[PDB]
C-alpha cells in the first residue's frame, strides 16, 4: 500500500521535524541569531510556512484514510469511501 | 445438461469528522 503508508509516513515525519523546529533550544538559537537580523531569518520564516500547512493537511488525510466473490460488498465500502471522502 | 452497512459506514465517517 504505497499511497497509504506514504502519507502516514509524511504526516509522522513532518510533525516530528515540526517540533524539532519549534522546540526550546532552536527557539533560543533563532533569537540569538536574531541578535544579527541580516538576511537568513526571513528564509527560515518562509520555510516554516512550508512546514505547517503540509503538516496539518497530511494529518487530515491520515484521519480520513482510517474468495473475492465473498468480498464484493467491500467494494461498496470503497465507493462509499469515495462518496464520503 | 445492505442498509445497515451503509448506515454504519456513514457512522464511521462521521466518527472521523
Amino acid at each position: 500500500l504505497t499511497e497509504l503508508n506514504f502519507w502516514s509516513e509524511r504526516a509522522a515525519n513532518l510533525n516530528s521535524i515540526h517540533e524539532q523546529l519549534t522546540s526550546e533550544k532552536t527557539q533560543k538559537v533563532v533569537k540569538v541569531l536574531e541578535l544579527a537580523k541580516s538576511t537568513y531569518y526571513p528564509a527560515f520564516q518562509r520555510l516554516f510556512r512550508e512546514v505547517e500547512a503540509a503538516q496539518q493537511e497530511a494529518n487530515d488525510n491520515v484521519k480520513f484514510l482510517k474468495l473475492v466473490d465473498l468480498f464484493k460488498p467491500i467494494m461498496h465500502t470503497l465507493m462509499l469511501i469515495w462518496k464520503h471522502s | 445438461k445492505t442498509e445497515e452497512q451503509l448506515k454504519a459506514l456513514e457512522d464511521e465517517f462521521f466518527k472521523t469528522t
